[PDB]
């Protein structure tokens, strides 16, 4: 499942434009623990920043926060 | 009264009275026209007859009441930005604004200039419809080249958002005489802006570069701004590129002015090529630089030695070609001894 | 350096394959191969595992061969080992001999790809002796390129470019590069643009590809007939060009053969009248007609006279009585 999501969400980080709708759809499905999610928006983060695309960055790494967030209060 | 009654026919048929009572404060009809007409600002082109359209209507049909539309239209803006592109949109579409481009100039002179108001709406248009802003380019560089050929910014803009296919659009646009988007003054620093941009959106902007009459000797000095580790698109673009041109001396001047560094491949390919293809002339070129810098001695003799060390695995002469010869002989002396050793194999 | 010197006691006693198991779980560590700098490559392949490859360069093959089954990452692994040590690569195909199918090919294929699931760097840095040493059974075909154009990024694409262009890389042979070309036209957009940036980088004729316009859709391939446009747009014209250009169908949004015949005409007028004329006298006559009849509606935008060269108005008056009546009004303001 995850592996999936992962796989589509490389296929969208490598495309041009600011389409990144279809990539926060495809996060919102990631299943696992919370440490399982930190891992996969980690490597969709290396993947971003291999490509530059720097304000999606941006906003992933609001996403990482609040899942460190609310990993640290669980 | 005129507005608490605002089908769409009914709805341009009242706008219309509202336009002509109008002609004989219009920020609160701004603000309650900013609201009534919410809801029309969502997509825009079609896969025209709206009732604010028919206030440009007017304006591309009508002297103080010229002046009077523009102020009430410039309240609107001021309430409502987006009013921007579909004022342009409009100059585009409609039959009425056949001609009638210099309405928005007017437009934008009405607004609380004509250079500001089109990046803004440039932006609004690249944030709300792609397809709008790739559609208006053309006709917004063909009729506005003062306030778009020297903009990195709207460049930026086109790029961020467009894919392939609309990339192609714009290039057969480009290459068919219906769009210049560089100038050959200004598209060197252009570049070298683009040397910061998404990994998508350079490779774009050399794409779109490449549809362009524009000679690669006019943007060569880029070279001293291309750090192999920082910009492997633009030195991918331009080392492709380059492959193509016969090389001036100031493009091999160019080459070798990039710092050596053993992990950066684009000199020795480059030179490569040209010898391959331009030896007596690449030879000519060398020699010339060679004497002229006596850009440093070093680094022209370290590409020079890495390209011999290179050429070993293909048969060639390069080496062996007199103006080399000379210019390594005349110029040994004024290395100290520890390049004169670390070029010896160089120097022989 | 314990457990190599036990691991030489270990390949010098000689069923081996719960000892593979065994060996499997001991390895697990060293499951980046590359260091992050010579020197660096000797203590890579200094550990236990690569002494095994270190003996093998028959009875160790199976260990191996067993080893492979349960461990399958050990195939890029020992290709790493092959470009690492001191100590070419007849050891990885008799390694893929002894497999459950045997075949070399495909062996490296899966290598390669667990390589590309793992490890893009160590891919990026095995790929051009892979292609030096097995030049069979990687050209014929852009799977493996297909593998590669998939992870890279733009500086690992710099660097294949310039790999290509200084001689220590060859992905492409002419005689199967175009067909390499057409299957890639179903790869991503990404994928397309970085085979197309490795192909000119092969500096392979434009000639030898040009036949490949027959495949390209305007909605469907806008990555490679934006490269192929750019790369017409700077040569002469030769006849077959612009017989592959002219046997284009024409569609409302298709403007590729437009554009590369305003460009042509504008500075190879000449050529590209002479080119035409020989084209309409011998893809059908009124295909061209059409193309012709796009191209002279874009070119009032300009000043240029290409339609005043006498080669294609006598072409035109000569063949336009070949035409049905239909025809004959179709392309009326041109036959003028």
């Amino acid at each position: 499942v995850n592996t999936e999501l992962k796989a589509q969400i490389m296929k969208e980080i490598r495309k041009p434009g600011r389409k990144y709708e279809r990539i926060f759809t495809l996060l919102k499905h990631v299943q696992g623990s919370l440490q399982t999610r930190l891992i996969f928006l980690q490597n969709v983060i290396k993947e971003a920043s291999r490509f530059k695309k720097r304000m999606l960055i941006e906003q992933l790494e609001n996403f990482l926060d609040e899942i460190h967030r609310r990993a640290n209060q669980i | 009264v005129l507005q608490l009654q605002k089908e769409a026919q009914c709805e341009v048929m009242q706008e219309i009275v509202d336009q002509v009572l109008e002609e004989d404060q219009l920020s609160v009809l701004a603000s309650c026209l900013q609201e009534l007409f919410k809801a029309h600002f969502r997509e825009v082109l079609p896969e025209v007859g709206k009732p604010l359209y028919l206030i440009f209507r007017n304006l591309c049909q009508m002297n103080s009441s010229f002046s009077l539309l523009l102020d009430l239209l410039s309240e609107l803006y001021q309430k409502q930005p987006k009013i921007g592109y579909h004022l342009l949109y409009y100059l585009r579409a409609s039959k009425a604004a056949a001609g009638k481009m210099n309405l928005y100039e007017s437009f934008a002179q009405a607004t609380q200039d004509l250079h500001t108001c089109l990046m803004m709406d440039m932006k609004a248009c690249q944030e709300d419809d792609v397809r709008l802003l790739c559609h208006l380019t053309p006709s917004i560089y063909t009729e506005f080249p003062d306030e778009t050929l020297r903009s990195g910014e709207l460049l930026n803009m086109i790029v961020a958002v467009i894919d392939s296919a609309q990339l192609q659009e714009l290039v057969c646009h480009v290459m068919m005489g219906n769009l210049v988007m560089f100038r050959k003054d200004s598209v060197l620093n252009i570049l070298i802006q683009s040397l910061d941009w998404e990994t998508f959106e350079q490779y774009c902007a050399w794409q779109l570069f490449l549809a362009h009459n524009i000679p690669l000797e006019t943007i060569i000095p880029i070279l001293q701004h291309l750090k192999y580790k920082e910009h492997p698109e633009a030195l991918s673009c331009l080392l492709l590129q380059l492959r193509r041109e016969k090389p001036s001396e100031e493009m091999v001047k160019m080459v070798l002015s990039r710092p050596c560094h053993p992990d950066d491949q684009f000199t020795t390919s480059i030179l490569r090529h040209w010898c391959m293809k331009h030896d007596e002339l690449l030879a000519e070129h060398i020699k010339s630089l060679l004497i002229k810098n006596n850009l440093t001695l070093e680094q022209i003799l370290e590409h020079l030695d890495n390209l011999r060390l290179n050429l070993t695995n293909t048969k060639q002469n390069f080496f062996s070609q007199t103006p080399i010869l000379q210019a390594l002989q005349h110029v040994q002396a004024s290395c100290d001894e520890a390049h004169k050793m670390k070029f010896s194999d160089l120097f022989s």
